[PDB]
């Protein structure tokens, strides 16, 4: 049996740690909700 | 039980000790998460019970207690925040500029942040704090890294 516990509020934080790149990827989505890379 | 708006952890006591399988958003009395986290099973919230209401394996989304309520969208230009809730660690806002998943049915925003699989369901937010989608369904690149789509449902 699964259960839930509160972890915080949904708010935008100014001056948060800004990281991560923005790639453009060619993908496919199958009937089972799985993405895959098209090359 | 607890129906306060906010971000929640989805846990299980089936494996060794307590294990975090995912995360979800409580909004307007509806709990929203990714299908692969719960597999459509009922959830417990204190002494109360949350039964599934809507789900779809292809969209990889599921709502509890009511229909999907999240309707905000990424504008294709602005930076966003991943409100990452990782296993055993505190909730933490990570700002990034989303990339694109180009598909045969259209483009989708995508966040290039790597987190454990138990982070699935963590909300992605716009500058007003509105949930524009959930983290947890994407792909593994050459790097071995994980790039997740900004998965959003449809409000009726
Ligand atoms: O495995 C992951 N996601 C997932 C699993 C099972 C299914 C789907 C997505 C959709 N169809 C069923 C995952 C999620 C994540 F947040 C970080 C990850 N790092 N490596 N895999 C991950």
């Amino acid at each position: 049996d699964m259960y839930i516990e509160r972890a915080g509020d949904i708010t935008w934080e100014k001056d948060a740690e800004v990281t991560g790149n923005s790639p453009r990827l060619d993908v496919a989505l199958d009937e089972s909700g799985d993405f895959s890379l098209v090359e | 039980g607890e129906t306060t708006d906010g971000v929640y952890r989805v846990m299980t006591r089936r494996l060794l000790g307590s294990t975090q399988v995912g995360v979800g958003v409580m909004q307007e009395g509806v709990f929203h998460t990714m299908w692969h986290v719960t597999k459509g099973a009922a959830l417990r919230s204190g002494e109360g019970r949350l039964d599934p209401y809507w789900g779809d394996v292809k969209q990889d989304l599921v709502s509890y207690c009511g229909p999907w309520k999240l309707d905000a969208a990424w504008d294709g230009l602005s930076e966003v925040q991943l409100l990452a809730v990782p296993p055993g660690e505190r909730a933490k806002n990570i700002q990034t500029l989303p990339g694109i998943f180009k598909t045969k049915d259209g483009d989708i925003g995508a966040v290039a942040l790597d987190y454990p699989a138990g982070t699935s369901g963590s909300p992605i937010l716009d500058k007003c704090g509105r949930v524009i989608g959930l983290y947890g369904n994407g792909v593994v690149i050459k790097n071995g890294s994980y790039v997740s789509a900004i998965t959003q449902g449809k409000r009726e």
